[PDB]
């Protein structure tokens, strides 16, 4: 015996509404580092960087990190394309974003 | 056909077939020494071909640098042929013995080799052996003292051969080891963590047989001995048969936990060492992906690398929990005081611990009768079984069998001196 | 609780005596039905 | 249904030439990753670090390139990040590590290029299951 | 520095949770150099006891905070962090860390009972002193908050399987049944919560130990993404702090 | 009884595995659609005129499925009371291609909501892992429209409601029920046809040991008392 | 293979540790020539 | 292909829960605790001096009495064990009923699964499984490594309906 305030409140699960502004293209302020491995040259060091400053209001403030290269901030351009934000999600942040997720292998 | 049972008495045959058998363990010292070093490529971990003396070989470090498979061949061909000769000299023995004619009739013989039920005599045979193993035992404290080291795997670098100063010959340290309980991770004699422990161990042995084989030598048992003791041929079977077993099992356990004795850099790693390294190789891993490891927290709760033991220290997390009691030369340098020291850890790392952390996690003693390497659903593309699994497995099969024994031969004794015969 | 632990290893050890000392036993040995050597 | 040349017809350098390898070959390749690969990288996959496979296209997006084998020679020699700007030979075997990785003290040219050749031509057979593990996974 | 009390020592008795001591030396002394320069910290975290106030005849009560027993035996205590103390404009002192432990003990109600689980959290602490440097052990003060996440991660699976980001998203044991009331355990929810936390300094010393005092902190148990609500709890113990820039 | 034979008719005992293999429900179904339709009618008329009972025979907790020891196992405590239609749940995708979604098999007793294309393709599934999804039922966006009897001729978009008749779909028919009236507990229970048999053969099986014991036991008098 | 000179005798080498195994053999053949007893 | 039979029955019908597969397994353990106990006792009790040589491969038709004491037997389990009908024609049927009795039942397992009729829930637990999340019993961990086996096993194993199932989709417990 509910109402819909309580219910849909509740039939809410946070990760499975993200997966309209996810899916598409890789969230910059959450995604495990693995996921910047499906590009050219991000992975190691970038990604690494990538991770550790968010969070971002724009995609492109990716460029404004400190210490970068000059070629760095050339790629980042290339693949900003691929990129995405949103607000932070509580969950798939304090646990290790970048290993908690299955390894696969 | 009980054939072996009709020697029984006859202790002239059975000098010829104790000294038969007694050829065929030399044999098999020298079929396998030569068998391995044959099948032996250098530079290629000892425990993934599949070898087990050799590996003993090196222990005493008889020819090794730093954790070096071997800078020199030859120390292994000697042992190849000498107990492969004296496999001749034996059976020769042996064959003789046993069908050239039997014994205690020979007046001056009876004099230096007697017979059963008789407590002196018995006991005298008895403390003789025993004034052997004396002996064998003050060897191996030579081989590491005044002659061509042992090989230590602690403390430094690599730990190549070593030779030893001043055993620890505490009157105390010695027994405490055997007062010590026998479970988590505390096994009285696995225990053993300084090599130099090992040492005087073995130097109170011999003086604790010799004082002993002497004294037998001279006294024959009191009465609660007689009392107690049934004194049949077979029955000093069941006394030795059961004492084997225990061992079997002792050294089996003694096998699959590490104490120096048993560098686990020619064995393989312990069962632990691969979980505990599979720990270590990840911090590394994800450190390099910037992750702090100290607030990380894995589904439970627990933090994915780091929680505590019982008793309060740092310890890896995950099921690689139930080893937090695992010692060795690569993951302790970040121990300290309190456990992991959790500066030592993001700060002072060097490459080397990788390596080894791989390696051993890559080769777990996990294996399967096609020799099938990893986790029981892996491909056949990869062979390995680590040789301490191999040691354990048929090992323990035989203490256990033994044991069957010290039933059948005990309680054929209770048979002899009133039941069935 | 440390009054609990004392407590067993009395009962324990007490019992071990008497399967140690029950065998070494002079008096009973090892008598069966069969056959008597004392 | 047999092993054919094409199968074996695998891509050479960067720019477009080709080369097709031979069956003697091929085996080695096997032999070789199992005696020093496998161990760690069973049926294409890293162990130490599952995030990155051995798959054909996941190489052609390292830096430098690797779909070819020129790249994994290179990379056998002398390792590189998935980008290019560490040198992981103190960790990863390299004929410049030999001191360091036993396994790879004896091996030559020759070798790498038929290691190289099995890494290669798996895919082709293999497909999806050489990946991740699907029969296996 | 150096008398080594070896891993091999207390690996016996547990000393690992209980913090260093500060025994005689009340010297409270340590200078305005900070004006000076700058300043980090180490600290150790350990508690006494802890409180669990559950009691719902609502409307008549004031305060209702029964004692706990330990069922996660010597796990609390360890928390090895790393802060730095900064000056603000107005002469306080200021907390912030960097490593961010934090722990999982349970504790049995007396009462039902009923087990209780808290994630003991310290985690994005922030830290405060009242007005001036001129004084330290004196008068003692240090008070903060905490941010509070859940017991459970996202991949945690329930005895059904089915959770945020991972697990059934059904009870499958009774696939024609009614999704209104089960709805609350199918659908798991992450809580992130209020932290408050006090310190008070009983002994300071010398140069190189610095701080040890009084612990007295307050969060929220678990509520298993979607269970029971939260009972509420509140922590007291000691702890060791040690100070050292130049 | 199990097969069905003129003696073993239909609304006396129900259907048969036979028919939910078959597909033999879904084919006549189909037939009375693409030959009403060829007719001049539209989807939404079509539907609406296919007979209910039809549908129903359709249904899977029709079909002898579960249950060992279910006491007082009437059909009835498991869906609960049947009251419903004959809806056909269509599912497009975003571009507007029609989505089949797979049944499930009277041999599993849970099956992964799944969505294929006409062809065979994949299109559409409920995720386990979401963390590395990739056929979300958001990130492509379905829909579910119900073009069937009378109870549901409209459509739906919300990804919390069109997922649940995903898994309602895969029973096959989709259906409401009274589930209060008995306390159904939800799970599905057997049909008399289940249990004619079940009884029937082991008690045949238990009767081959009967005609064994008491034969030799005639033939050997003298060999019974020894 | 590292026994140099010796090389030639892989052969025999390879085969020779089983022997200790075949001793069991011969004593069931001694056995079966003198008829079991 | 048996094992594999095994497995199958594991996944979809949890055969272990049967209470008939139980009892089936009660009676070919209880052959092999009876096959034990008899043959040991005789062996064991067998009467003494009987053969001078003292091994014992002699018998004959007149050896009426045979070679063991059902007297002594009797004392030594009634002392030991507790229990011991001595009845020599008793410990021989009872010897037929464990082992029969039981495939029986067994076999008539399985003209239940015949038809998919299972012992492969527990209404009460699933029911309180459903409406709580921290509360779980052997009977639940079990349930869970079954759908493991269905759904990794059923699309090689049964190639007509062709089943093709997403990585994402499978279940998994986290790491593995
Ligand atoms: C300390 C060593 C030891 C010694 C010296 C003896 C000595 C004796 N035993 Mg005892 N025994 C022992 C250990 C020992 N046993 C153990 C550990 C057990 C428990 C298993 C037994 C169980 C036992 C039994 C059950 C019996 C004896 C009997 C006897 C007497 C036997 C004469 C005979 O007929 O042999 C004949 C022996 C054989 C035909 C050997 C069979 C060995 C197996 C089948 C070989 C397995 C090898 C396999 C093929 C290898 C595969 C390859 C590998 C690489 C994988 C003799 C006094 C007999 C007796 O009456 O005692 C007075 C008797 O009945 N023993
Ligand atoms: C562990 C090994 C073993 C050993 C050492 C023995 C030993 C013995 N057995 Mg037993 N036996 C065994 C296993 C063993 N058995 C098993 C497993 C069974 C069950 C199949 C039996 C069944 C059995 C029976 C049924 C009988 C014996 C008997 C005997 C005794 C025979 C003495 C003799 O002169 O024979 C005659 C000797 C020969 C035919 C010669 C064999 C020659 C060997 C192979 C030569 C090897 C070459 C040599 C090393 C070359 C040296 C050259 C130099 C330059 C180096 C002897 C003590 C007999 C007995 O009554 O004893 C009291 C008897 O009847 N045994
Ligand atoms: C006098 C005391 C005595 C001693 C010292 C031994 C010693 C030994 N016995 Mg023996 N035994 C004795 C009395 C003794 N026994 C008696 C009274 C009996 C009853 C008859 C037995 C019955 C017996 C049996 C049934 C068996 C043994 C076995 C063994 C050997 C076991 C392995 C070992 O411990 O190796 C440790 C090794 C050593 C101590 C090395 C000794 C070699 C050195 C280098 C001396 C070489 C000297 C040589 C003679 C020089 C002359 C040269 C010439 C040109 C002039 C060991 C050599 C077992 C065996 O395997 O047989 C060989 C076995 O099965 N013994
Ligand atoms: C387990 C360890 C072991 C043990 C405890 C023994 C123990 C023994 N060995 Mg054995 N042995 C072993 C291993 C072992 N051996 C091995 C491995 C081998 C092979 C290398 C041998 C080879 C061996 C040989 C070759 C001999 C022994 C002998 C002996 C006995 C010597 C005692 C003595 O005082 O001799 C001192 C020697 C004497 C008093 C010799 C007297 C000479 C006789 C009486 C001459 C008869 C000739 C006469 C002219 C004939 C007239 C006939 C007419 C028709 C014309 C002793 C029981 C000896 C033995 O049994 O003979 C007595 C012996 O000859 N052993
Ligand atoms: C007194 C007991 C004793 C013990 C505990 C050890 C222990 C050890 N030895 Mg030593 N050894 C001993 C006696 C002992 N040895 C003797 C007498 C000799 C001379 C024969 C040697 C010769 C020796 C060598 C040559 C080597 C070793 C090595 C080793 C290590 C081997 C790893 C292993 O597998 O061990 C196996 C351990 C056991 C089977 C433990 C048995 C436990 C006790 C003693 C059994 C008690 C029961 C027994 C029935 C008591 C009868 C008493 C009676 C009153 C009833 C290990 C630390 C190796 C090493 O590298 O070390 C430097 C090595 O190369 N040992
Ligand atoms: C080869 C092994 C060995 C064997 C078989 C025997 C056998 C015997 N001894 Mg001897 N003994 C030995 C070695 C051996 N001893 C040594 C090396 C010494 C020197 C310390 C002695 C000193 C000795 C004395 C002083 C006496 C005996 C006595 C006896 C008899 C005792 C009756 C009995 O068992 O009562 C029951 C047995 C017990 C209550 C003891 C159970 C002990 C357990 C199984 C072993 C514990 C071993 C230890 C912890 C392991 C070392 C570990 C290492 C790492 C340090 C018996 C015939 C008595 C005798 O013959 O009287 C005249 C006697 O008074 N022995
Ligand atoms: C190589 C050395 C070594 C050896 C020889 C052993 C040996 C043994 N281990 Mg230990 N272990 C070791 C290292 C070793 N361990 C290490 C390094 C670890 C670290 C993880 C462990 C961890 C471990 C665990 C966790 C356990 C064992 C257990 C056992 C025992 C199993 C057999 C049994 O059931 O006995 C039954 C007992 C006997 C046969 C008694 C022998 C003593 C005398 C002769 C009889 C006394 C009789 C009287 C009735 C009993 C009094 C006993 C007393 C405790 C009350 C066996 C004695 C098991 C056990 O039962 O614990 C003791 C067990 O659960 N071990
Ligand atoms: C031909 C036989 C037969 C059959 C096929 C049915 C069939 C049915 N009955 Mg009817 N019933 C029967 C005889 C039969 N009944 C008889 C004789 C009576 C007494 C008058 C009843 C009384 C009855 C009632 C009161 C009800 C039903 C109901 C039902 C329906 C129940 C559905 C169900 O879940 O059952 C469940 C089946 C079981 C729980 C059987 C479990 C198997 C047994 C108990 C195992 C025994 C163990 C083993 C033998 C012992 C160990 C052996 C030893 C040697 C080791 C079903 C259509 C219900 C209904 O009408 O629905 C609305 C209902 O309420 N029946
Ligand atoms: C209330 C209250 C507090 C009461 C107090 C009770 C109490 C203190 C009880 C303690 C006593 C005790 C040790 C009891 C054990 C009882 C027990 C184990 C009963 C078993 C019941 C049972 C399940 C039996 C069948 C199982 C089974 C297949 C057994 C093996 C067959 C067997 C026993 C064969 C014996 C046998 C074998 C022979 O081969 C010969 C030849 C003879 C002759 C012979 O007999
Ligand atoms: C069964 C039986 C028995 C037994 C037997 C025995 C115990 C035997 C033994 C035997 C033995 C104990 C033997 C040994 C042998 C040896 C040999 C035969 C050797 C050889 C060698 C050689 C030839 C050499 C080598 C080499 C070298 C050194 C160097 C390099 C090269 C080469 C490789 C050439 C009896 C009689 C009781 C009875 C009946 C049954």
């Amino acid at each position: 015996a509910a109402t819909a305030s309580t219910e849909e409140e509740l039939v809410n699960v946070v990760d499975e509404k993200l997966g309209t502004a996810y899916g598409e293209k890789i969230d910059l302020n959450n995604t495990n580092i693995a996921a910047f491995i499906q590009y050219r040259g991000l992975y190691p060091t970038l990604a690494k960087l990538i991770v550790k400053n968010a969070p971002y209001e724009s995609v492109e403030d990716v460029l404004n990190i400190p210490g970068l290269t000059e070629r760095q901030k050339q790629i980042l351009r290339e693949n900003l394309e691929h990129f995405t934000v949103t607000e932070v999600e509580t969950a798939l942040v304090e646990g290790g974003d970048r290993y908690n997720n299955g390894l696969y292998k | 056909w009980a054939g072996n049972a009709r020697l029984i008495n006859l202790s002239g045959k059975l000098l010829g077939a104790h000294v038969a058998h007694a050829g065929l363990i030399v044999f098999w010292a020298g079929a396998m020494t030569l068998f391995e070093l044959a099948h032996f490529i250098p530079e290629k971990p000892m425990y993934e071909q599949g070898l087990i003396l050799i590996p003993h070989i090196a222990t005493l470090g008889w020819g090794v640098g730093p954790g070096g498979e071997v800078v020199d061949t030859f120390p292994f061909f000697v042992v190849g042929v000498v107990h492969l000769i004296s496999s001749a000299v034996l059976g020769f023995g042996g064959v003789y013995h046993a069908i050239r004619g039997p014994e205690t009739l020979e007046e001056y013989s009876s004099f230096f080799g007697y017979d059963w039920k008789d407590k002196n005599k018995m006991t005298t045979i008895l403390g003789f052996h025993l004034i052997v193993l004396g002996i064998g035992a003050l060897l191996l404290v030579a081989k590491a003292m005044f002659f061509g080291g042992l090989y230590d795997t602690w403390a430094p670098g690599g730990g190549d051969v070593r030779v030893i100063t001043n055993p620890t010959l505490d009157p105390r340290v010695i027994f405490g080891y055997l007062l010590k309980s026998p479970f988590g991770g505390e096994g009285w004699i696995v225990s053993v963590n300084n090599l130099e422990d090992v040492v005087g161990g073995h130097i109170w042995i011999g003086l604790i047989c010799i004082a002993g084989g002497i004294w037998h030598i001279l006294t024959t048992p009191f009465g609660w001995a007689r009392r107690a003791f049934i004194w049949s041929g077979e029955a000093y079977l069941s006394y030795s048969l059961g004492a084997l077993s225990m061992m079997g099992f002792i050294a089996t356990c003694f096998v699959w936990f590490n104490n120096t004795v048993y560098p686990s850099e020619f064995y393989g790693p312990t069962g632990p060492e691969a979980s505990q390294a599979q720990a270590m190789t990840f911090l590394i891993r994800d450190q390099k992906l910037g992750a702090n490891v100290g607030s990380a927290q894995g589904p439970t709760g627990l933090g994915k690398y780091l929680m505590r033991s019982p008793t309060g220290e740092i310890i890896f997390g995950g099921e690689t929990m139930r080893f937090w009691d695992f010692r060795g030369p690569w993951l302790e340098p970040l121990r300290g005081p309190n456990g992991l020291d959790l500066n030592k850890i993001k700060n002072d790392i060097q490459p080397w611990q990788e390596r080894r952390a791989a390696e051993y996690m890559t080769h777990a003693p996990l294996g399967s009768l096609n020799s099938v390497g990893g986790v029981a659903t892996e491909i056949n593309s990869v062979n390995f079984v680590s040789p301490r699994s191999w040691l354990a497995t048929s090992h323990f099969v035989l203490a256990f069998f033994f044991l069957v024994g010290h039933l059948w031969h005990a309680g054929r004794a209770r048979a002899a001196a009133a039941g069935f015969e | 609780m440390e009054t609990l632990k004392i407590t067993v290893y009395i009962v324990v050890t007490f019992f071990v005596l008497l399967f140690v000392f029950g065998f070494l036993s002079g008096d009973p040995a090892r008598n069966p039905k069969r056959k008597d050597l004392e | 249904a047999e092993l054919t040349p094409e199968v074996l017809t695998v891509p050479l350098n960067s720019e477009g030439k080709t080369i097709t390898l031979t069956e003697k070959q091929y085996l080695e390749g096997k032999r070789l990753f199992q005696y020093a690969c496998a161990s760690c990288h069973v049926g294409g996959i890293t162990k130490t670090n599952p995030s990155l496979d051995l798959r054909t296209e996941t190489l052609a997006l390292a830096t430098p390139p690797r779909d070819n084998i020129e790249g994994l020679v290179d990379y056998m020699k002398n390792p590189t990040t998935y980008d290019g700007e560490q040198e992981i030979a103190e960790v990863h075997p390299s004929l410049r590590s030999a001191d360091i990785f036993p396994k790879m003290r004896n091996l030559t040219e020759k070798d790498l290029v038929a290691i190289a050749g099995h890494i290669l031509v798996e895919p082709k057979i293999l497909g999806d299951k050489w990946g991740g593990g699907k029969v296996y996974y | 520095a150096k008398q080594t009390l070896t891993y091999d020592d207390i690996v016996g008795t547990g000393l690992a949770n209980k913090c260093p001591t500060l025994d005689d030396t009340a010297r409270g002394a340590y200078p305005i150099d900070s004006s000076q320069t700058y300043r980090i910290a180490r600290l150790c975290l350990q508690p006494t006891t802890f409180l669990v106030k559950e009691e719902p005849k609502n409307k008549r009560q004031e305060a209702e905070f029964v004692p706990t027993k330990l069922v996660t035996r010597e796990t609390t205590s360890l928390d090895q962090i790393q802060g730095e103390l900064k000056v603000n404009s107005d002469g306080s002192l200021t907390f912030v860390e960097e490593d961010g432990i934090d722990f999982q003990p349970v504790t049995v109600q007396m009462a039902g009972g009923e087990r209780i689980p808290l994630l003991f959290t310290v985690k994005n602490l922030v830290a405060s002193t009242q007005p001036n440097v001129t004084s330290i052990t004196t008068s003692t003060d240090f008070k903060g908050e905490f941010n509070v996440p859940s017991y459970r991660t996202a991949n945690f699976l329930d005895p059904k399987g089915r959770g945020l980001a991972s697990g059934y998203d059904s009870a499958i044991a009774l696939p024609q049944a009614k999704e209104e009331e089960l709805a609350r355990a199918n659908v798991k929810r992450f809580s992130l919560t209020k932290g408050q936390i006090s310190l008070n300094v009983a002994k300071v010393d010398g140069r190189t130990g610095e701080i040890a005092g009084t612990f007295e902190s307050e969060q929220l148990s678990d509520d298993d993404m979607g269970a029971h609500e939260p009972h509420e709890v509140k922590i007291q113990g000691v702890f060791y702090a040690s100070i050292e820039p130049a | 009884m199990w097969y069905g034979s003129a003696t073993t008719p239909i609304e006396l005992f129900g259907p048969t595995r036979y028919q939910w293999d078959s597909s033999y429900f879904q084919q006549e179904i189909n037939r009375r659609v693409q030959a009403s339709l060829a007719s001049g009618a539209t989807l939404e008329e079509a539907w609406s005129a296919i007979p209910e009972k039809l549908a129903f025979y359709d249904y899977i907790g029709n079909n002898p499925a579960k249950g060992g020891l279910f006491r007082t196992g009437p059909m009835n405590k498991g869906d609960g009371i049947a009251q419903a239609w004959k809806g056909h749940a269509v599912f497009r995708n975003k571009e507007g291609e029609e989505l089949f979604v797979r049944r499930m098999p009277a041999f599993f007793e849970s099956f992964p909501v799944i969505l294929t294309d006409k062809n065979g393709v994949v299109k559409a599934d409920i995720p386990f892992r979401r963390a590395e999804s990739k056929y979300s039922f958001e990130q492509q966006g379905v829909t579910v429209s119900f073009y069937g009897g009378e109870l549901n001729g409209q459509t739906f978009t919300d990804p919390p409601t069109v997922k649940s008749y995903a898994r309602k779909a895969i029973f096959g028919e989709i259906f409401e029920f009274d589930t209060e009236t008995l306390n159904s507990d939800g799970i599905f229970r057997t049909s008399p046809r289940g249990w004619f048999t079940f009884a029937h053969a082991v008690f045949a099986l238990l009767f081959f040991f009967g005609h064994i014991w008491h034969g030799a036991r005639t033939l050997f008098r003298d060999v019974f008392s020894g | 293979k590292l026994p140099e000179a010796y090389a030639i005798f892989d052969p025999l080498v390879d085969v020779l540790p089983v022997i200790p195994v075949l001793f069991l053999a011969l004593a069931f053949v001694w056995q079966a020539a003198v008829g079991f007893r | 292909a048996i094992f594999r039979f095994l497995l199958f029955f594991q996944g979809f019908h949890n055969w272990t829960l049967n209470p008939f597969h139980m009892m089936g397994v009660a009676g070919v353990l209880g052959g092999a605790l009876l096959c034990a106990i008899h043959g040991a006792t005789v062996e064991n009790t067998l009467f003494q001096d009987g053969e001078g040589a003292s091994t014992f491969r002699a018998f004959n038709p007149t050896q009426a009495e045979e070679t063991y004491s059902m007297v002594t037997a009797n004392r030594f389990w009634s002392q030991i064990f507790g229990i011991a009908f001595s009845n020599k024609r008793w410990l021989h049927f009872f010897m037929l009923f464990v082992p029969v009795t039981g495939l029986w039942m067994s076999a008539i397992g399985v003209v239940g699964l015949a038809l998919n009729l299972r012992s492969y829930d527990f209404i009460s637990q699933e029911i309180r499984a459903a409406e709580d999340p921290e509360f779980e019993t052997f009977y639940t961990k079990n349930l869970l490594l079954n759908e493991g086996i269905r759904a990794w096993m059923a699309p090689q194993d049964q190639p007509h309906e062709n089943f093709v199932f997403p990585e994402e989709v499978l279940p998994r417990g986290n790491a593995l």
